[PDB]
């Protein structure tokens, strides 16, 4: 069976997106975490 | 060489004739029906709705009613769609999506039999004796309830959870369920859905939000006041209590004295004593009030022992008189031919950060409030307006109980009808029924599609066991086989699709009639 053609892309590269935003903002805060984070200011 | 030689129009009008205008009134429609598409049916997704001149207001939906109200078309034939989508929504509150994506398959089915040569008003004649033999061969279908308590339970039980299906809720289906029956028949056959105050607040999981069996109140009580009184014996009143009443003439106090002034001072003093005196004649241990209180009278009641509450608007005297029992009451003259609420325990409560006043224990409990929890604030957006659907829905099948087997076996149904009829009239109609026909076996075809499975294949298997005599044979979205829809439980209301058929048959025939459009000159916005 290989049935089930997918022809649309824009669902998958939108969920690829919501991925990276979501990723980066955890990356900003992950210095600032524990007994010896830093601060932003 | 130019349209006509003079000049008829103004600068910035346009005219569309037939050859264009069947072009733009065709793309138009089908492009509405399919960004609302991929939202139909158990597995449907979900958009995201960005503004750009309203604050970047973010809000994250489901319903196609929402969607089209919010998305700002240009399109003079993409308007009609999003008009009757709008009234789908404010008369039954459920079909907006199925509504529009037939509309939408009714025209593409109608651009194909232009390029035969066959003249519009062969189509919309044809389509009329389509949509009759189709509106009968649904009523004859129709399963009538309501003699028995125990059949009529499970069968609102049985809608709740197929209306909850394509939206967020359907994760907790199991405990949503219970809540959206169980408000409904609080109402005891009124169908005023405002009563049901759905209150939202942040903090906590979905699974937390739960129906209150009294009511709750985010108001707040006099200063050194006393916080519960047990079998309270409430007073439902509007009466302006602001500084005095204004008693409103053209009157003046015109004095000589200093004295004087401070006679008629203290003779207002003395007539909101004997305002607050003929209160408590009453017997009375909670007023509550729709204006506000000032710090005068404020204290009258704290020294006697009495609960005020102040500023509370219509939406919430209205609802307490039909909780309790009381009634809104004024001009204090007779106490015997009022009628006092009642009550067991008024206290106060922590949900969350903030206090409401909580009725644990009341008389008729005609009125309820739901607690509704979330992690962010657009799913709390979106379970209140996913309930309100479920609600809505529940309040049509007790004016008119009758039900109609769902999950696509309504469908085939109303298409195997026109088939049978297309079969026997002469002439171009017969080509013209038959994309009616077509354009309801669509729907099933839809909801296959965003799930991933076969859909050529169930279709053909849905088709011929409706041609064999299994009228109840649907879709079964759980597992990807064809199952019966008298056993699972799939089940939907009569009046939701009989508007779906008539509102989807109407727009595809004032679209289909339109042969030039004609455009007025924009108005224009002053940039500075
Ligand atoms: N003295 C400590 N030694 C090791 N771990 C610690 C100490 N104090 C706090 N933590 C840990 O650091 C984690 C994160 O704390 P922190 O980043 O300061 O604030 P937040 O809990 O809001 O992220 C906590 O889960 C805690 O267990
Ligand atoms: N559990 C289910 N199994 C099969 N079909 C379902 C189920 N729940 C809903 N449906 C079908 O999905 C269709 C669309 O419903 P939905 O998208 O929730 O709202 P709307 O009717 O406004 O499109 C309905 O016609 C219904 O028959
Ligand atoms: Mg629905």
């Amino acid at each position: 069976g290989k049935g089930a053609y997918q022809d649309r892309d824009k669902p998958a590269q939108i969920r690829f997106s919501n991925i990276s935003a979501a990723k980066a903002v955890a990356d900003a805060i992950r210095t600032s975490l524990g007994p010896k984070g830093m601060d932003k200011m | 060489l130019s349209l006509a030689p003079v000049n008829i129009f103004k600068a910035g009008a346009d005219e569309e004739r037939a050859e264009t205008a069947r072009l733009t009134s065709f793309i138009g429609a089908i492009a509405i029906g399919d960004l609302v598409k991929s939202t139909l049916g158990p597995k449907g997704m979900d958009k995201i709705l960005l503004s750009s001149g309203r604050d970047a207001s973010l809000m994250v939906t489901n319903d196609g009613a929402t969607i089209l109200k919010n998305i700002g078309v240009d399109n003079p034939a993409a308007k009609v769609l999003v008009d009757m989508s709008r009234v789908q929504d404010d008369e039954v509150g459920d079909g907006t999506t199925s509504v529009t994506v037939l509309a939408a398959e009714l025209l593409r089915e109608a651009e194909s039999l232009i390029a035969k040569k066959i003249h519009p008003q062969t189509i919309i004649a044809g389509w009329r004796e389509a949509t009759k033999a189709a509106r009968e061969a649904l009523l004859s279908s129709a399963v009538d309830h309501g003699s028995d308590e125990v059949k009529f339970r499970q069968d609102l039980m049985n809608i709740a959870g197929t209306t909850l299906s394509s939206k967020l809720l359907t994760h907790h289906k199991d405990h949503f369920t219970k809540l959206a029956v169980e408000a409904v028949l609080r109402l005891k056959g009124s169908g005023n859905l405002e009563a049901i105050h759905i209150i939202k607040k942040l903090g906590g999981s979905l699974a937390d939000s739960y129906l209150d069996e009294g009511f709750l109140l985010d108001k707040k009580i006099g200063v050194n006041q006393p916080k519960r009184i047990e079998n309270a014996k409430i007073l439902i009143a509007n009466t302006g209590m602001d500084t005095d009443k204004i008693k409103i003439f053209g009157s003046r106090v015109r004095v000589d004295s200093t004295a004087k002034v401070a006679e008629i001072e203290h003779a207002e003093k003395e007539k909101m004593k004997e305002k607050v005196e003929r209160i408590l004649k009453h017997g009375i241990n909670c007023f509550i009030n729709r204006q506000l209180i000032y710090n005068y009278p404020e204290q009258l009641f704290g020294a006697a022992g009495v609960m005020a509450i102040e500023h509370a608007d219509f939406a919430g005297v209205e609802r307490l008189a039909l909780v309790t029992g009381g009634e809104i009451a004024s001009t204090f003259d007779h106490p015997e031919l009022v009628k006092l609420g009642s009550c067991k325990l008024i206290e106060e409560v922590m949900i969350g950060e903030d206090k409401l006043i909580h009725f644990s224990g009341v008389a008729l409990g005609e009125a309820c409030t739901i607690v509704l929890r979330g992690a962010t604030q657009q799913i709390l957006d979106e379970a209140e307006r996913s309930l309100h659907d479920a609600l809505c829905v529940l309040a049509q099948t007790v004016k008119d109980s009758r039900t109609v087997y769902g999950g696509g076996c309504s469908e085939m149904l109303m298409a195997h009808a026109v088939t049978q009829l297309a079969n026997r009239t002469p002439g171009k109609e017969a080509v013209a029924m038959e994309s009616y026909a077509k354009a309801l076996r669509m729907l099933p075809t839809i909801i296959a599609d965003n799930a991933g499975y076969d859909s050529a294949d169930l279709v053909a298997q849905l088709r011929a066991a409706h041609s064999e005599g299994n009228t109840t044979a649907g879709l079964d979205m759980r597992e990807g086989t064809i199952g019966d829809m008298a056993i699972l439980g799939i089940t939907e209301s009569f009046q939701v699709k009989r508007q779906v058929l008539l509102s989807a048959a109407e727009a595809a025939e004032v679209i289909l009639r339109v042969d030039n459009i004609i455009k007025a000159a924009p108005r224009k916005r002053v940039p500075d």
